[PDB]
């Protein structure tokens, strides 16, 4: 019955070999991938946070001017 | 024994597998939206800037 | 609950009240004359009435009031603001009429792609597919909607939206259009994936479709179009299914349904099936006489 | 014997990863959802700011 | 059959640091991925209230301008 | 800062002068009446002393702040102002004291409904539900506040988020003993994850929690239950939990109490259990 | 079809009152001194117009439209609104004829720049180096477009983009017979490596890499590269790479071409290799 | 290089016209009324020349500029713009000289915190405590730059980035510092994560560095505390770390150096080691007398 063994023993190893580095590389190109969009999350919050900052000043300065004109 | 569990085996880790190929086209996808509303704020915060500056000047100074 | 009867109350009352507003702001105009405020203060009215009457648990009635406040807004030369309330309705009216809320974001899906916004117009597309197919029973329109929405983001280099959309449309070809169209959207999609940063192994699926319905149209396409794809790609050659493939293609040609029988049964106890492959692989072995 | 135990410890290690890995999933799957909502609202306050700003400044011609 | 199961214990080695690296790495991602989640949270909020806080600036904007 | 207190002290001064203020409404204003812009920049000067008294970690003081600016500010305009006002307040007043920060997160959710945002809206009910959870004991308003929310969630087709809601919902009622809820809601939850392919892997943990609350209940059905649920779903038995729920209820026909508890046992080897099934199993189980 | 022969048609419609709007506006301009709302009026037909364009699937037209309204409009005394203009133009022009595309694209960033933001200038450098490379074969150009990138992401401290960029440069540099540029990117790259919490696993990746072009010069020194990497990486040797490339070395040494083919089929058919690995083994083999 | 040449020649003259426009506001300073918009176009010229400056790859005149052209604004009444023009300087002076960038970035964050955005004072607490770390060497700055940052972390309720900074510096203080603040922290962090079901499978590393710090002082308060947290938390106990520690107490009470040094060689085999916990583990070893 030997035969049957190393059939599946070669089968087993092969198949595990090749799906465990198969999965190893894949989670790291994600892990590599990850920090792309984490910094581009950061400069738009930076962006978004500058212009609620701008156009904020801006409106309640020109509704002083406008008050101040009327 | 050793059969029954080696084929669980087999099957866990074709599972794993799968969820990884699950994984990658949706996170792909995420990147390729934040790009493009990425592009749209910086066009929005430069016209917003741009605009109201050259207006309030240029409706200041006429006085 | 006495919320929801007062909303319902109140929510008639202010539609009658809009009503009066309208046919006294249309008196006032030449009465008084007092520009277009009137009009707008009443689409207010009408907007407020919608919301909190859509609160009120009642849809078809809040989409009516949306829509009707959207016509009577782009009548005032405001186009953007009536869009947005179209696709507003069209959503209310999502569980309340298919047909009205389709026509309302047929509405702003033109009224979008006139203004110049192509994505927005896309995923409306996308939308009025999904909804068309999952309750009322059809796929050619859906089929056109998301072949529509696919040219609209490779319009703006969206490569990922229009990559899913095409292999959408080709997996709903090969199950029931002829599979010219699926044939080459699934190869392209295949080739297209030869350098993916993360999907760098999984277009081989891919090519097993294509090869499967190269399967479908003949055995002599089969095993050259398999040819073609063993060569061209070498991966593919290591590949479980290529071994698969190449047993159920011998078994065939000798016509012996058990070896073909056993082939698939071991294949499906390997690994599950998936419920478009089993169709396929039944519609194959109807064919073996 | 060793190599039971060893089993043992695969299985362990295989079916927590799985199991952390199913809510991955779902957690990814919230995040593009909401950014299609932040999406969308971005570009209705362009829209909106572009046309309310150009028609102000034509007016004050 | 000795050295086949020697192949074995090298492969039942190899298989131990594969999912002593992936378990690890998975913890990676989880905890950065979390920690997107809440910003975007957060950026997503303060986006949806200067929206609402511009669309009543022009509002209120466009009446004054109509009072002249 | 912790040495920022001498900036405090004259940031409750310029609370002070905002009370100079008011003194300028109850007597000034006669002749200043065009001065609404110096109520505003009054209510300016409220917001910037609350906020070094956030900084100077006054949580208290910082929170009354942010109420009185709040409550000045809302003089029937710039009602977004008035409820982001409120929620800081709340915000701020999550430490320390929280019972003023339901009332205040009650406002804002009234004035957010009124004016139709929906989303912030079911976010604060979560809010008020979790601080209810964490630091209060009651658990029926959670639950009602839970139920809410995730009808507005549903109501705009936010389905995951209404669907988690509901989960947790099920659970706590489960764990408060409404058993034909938690099914409702185990089984729906299930249904509708199975559905789709990317969480098609969901299933089964929720079908094998519906089986357990079914399982409480009637024992004649439990098995009933089971079998239309493997059924309905053909890759249902495969998974462990079919298995280890068929073995639980065969083995509960004969009076054996070393059969389940060796089952039980030879799962928990496998993996760690958590409380609710622990304690779901040890109650159910006694008898 | 039907859709794209009228918005053609609309289209060509459009474009002659455009014309007509031009000039009827300088006319009046001239004759009557109404201001410049007239140009912005005609900046936004051609804009409109080059969108129905595209809709209409005709890229080269809308391309000249684009331009055409980028040029007016910088004419008026504005370039962001321009330079999008510009941008846009160079995207439609990407498809069908890209040539112009290159200079409107230079344009772009030149005035990007000018206004001084480096991130969207080193993203249309890269842009441009992969139209270079796709469509052209000046590897040259393309080179000269990825190190200003490069240079351009190092300096805003963007080490991520600029390692990609490098790993490109250092590629194409070793495929045209130049190893010096290659081997101080790889190496360089390596050391970076060498204390990332993440990419730790990958240091040796590059390092092997640079040994087997180093090889490319003789073998004494190919063995000191070796062992200096080895002392400055302690788990080098771990990988088989190493056992490899001393399996090439030792056969090389003898002229025992057998055993080096052999070894390199070995290796093939555990682990397959790509183009570049493939085309420098032979060239190595060679010798 | 000839590109660069031209581009620092009309830099050279960008600041020929920039001495001008100073010129020209000392002049409507003391000649002249409404300067303001002058000296706003005199600003907007040194911003322009300042990014050129940066694209020159002339790092100190291109920060030089942002600086004069910052302190100059802050004359207007206006403050963002400052704080804006002041970051950006810092971040000219990160590369080549940044003690200037540290006193301006201080100058930042006092800005900020006054107007009250504590996230963004918090980002750039870290920056500068990371700078501070990787160029300067000095750690207590560090140590204390890491704490205000999880204090604004943590008080707006961002927790992960508030626990991770806690836990770094712990780290840093355990390793120079006395160990009771690495038990506080640690202990915190752990139980916090415990309930967590991010962390709860990998705070048993957090534990082993605990019952590490406690085992460097004196042994009976280090088995007090393992005994503890194998209490607490059950799952600890089988843990690969519990075994560890428990072999490990065992040959330092029976005063055998080969006993420790063969098990800790052999633990080495799973993986291999770090460069604290070598560290640690000779520091506790040199004391056995």
């Amino acid at each position: 019955r030997a035969d049957q063994l190393a059939d599946e023993s070669l089968e087993s190893t092969r198949r595990m070999l090749q799906l465990v580095e198969e999965s190893k590389d894949a989670g790291i190109r994600t892990l590599v991938m990850l920090d792309e969009q984490g910094e581009q999350l950061e400069r738009i919050e930076e962006g978004m946070d500058q212009i609620n900052k701008d156009m904020k000043e801006a409106e309640k300065n020109l509704t002083d001017l406008g008050k101040f004109a009327g | 024994t050793r059969h029954s569990e080696i084929i669980k085996l087999e099957n866990s880790i074709r599972e794993l597998h799968d969820m990884f190929m699950d994984m990658a086209m949706l996170v792909e996808s995420q990147g390729e939206m934040i790009d493009r509303i990425e592009y749209n704020v910086e066009h929005a915060v430069d016209y917003v800037e741009r605009a109201v500056s050259d207006t309030k000047k240029a409706v200041k100074y006429q006085s | 609950g006495m919320d929801t009867s007062g909303k319902q109350a109140e929510a008639m009352a202010l539609l009658a009240e809009a009503e009066r507003k309208v046919k006294n702001s249309q008196s006032f105009f030449s009465g008084l004359f007092g520009g277009s405020s009137k009009i707008e203060e009443a689409c207010e009215i009408y907007a407020r009435a919608a919301n909190m009457f859509k609160m009120a648990k009642n849809w078809s009635a809040a989409g009516n009031a949306f829509c009707q406040a959207a016509q009577l807004h782009l009548q005032l030369q405001s186009k953007h603001d009536a869009a947005t309330c179209f696709v507003d309705a069209g959503n209310a009216f999502k569980k309340a009429d298919p047909q009205e809320a389709i026509n309302c974001l047929m509405r702003a899906i033109e009224i979008y792609t006139d203004m110049g916004r192509f994505t927005i117009a896309a995923k409306h597309h996308i939308s009025i597919a999904e909804i068309y197919e999952t309750e009322l029973v059809d796929v050619e329109k859906a089929i056109a909607h998301y072949e529509q929405s696919a040219d609209y983001y490779k319009g703006e280099e969206s490569n990922s939206s229009a990559n899913k959309c095409l292999l959408k449309v080709a997996g709903y070809a090969a199950q029931l259009e002829q599979y010219q169209k699926a044939i080459d959207i699934y190869e392209q999609v295949g080739t297209s994936a030869m350098d993916s940063p993360l999907l760098k192994y999984s277009a081989k699926d891919y090519f097993f479709k294509a090869a499967l319905c190269h399967f479908c149209i003949d055995m002599l396409n089969a095993k050259l179009a398999v040819q073609k794809y063993e060569e061209l790609f070498p991966a593919f050659s290591d590949s479980r299914e290529c071994k698969l493939m190449k047993k159920l293609l011998e078994a065939h040609e000798e016509q012996n349904v058990d070896s073909y029988t056993e082939s698939v049964k071991e294949y499906d106890s390997i690994s599950r099936l998936d419920q478009w492959l089993t169709t396929m692989l039944l519609r194959i072995k109807k064919t073996i006489q």
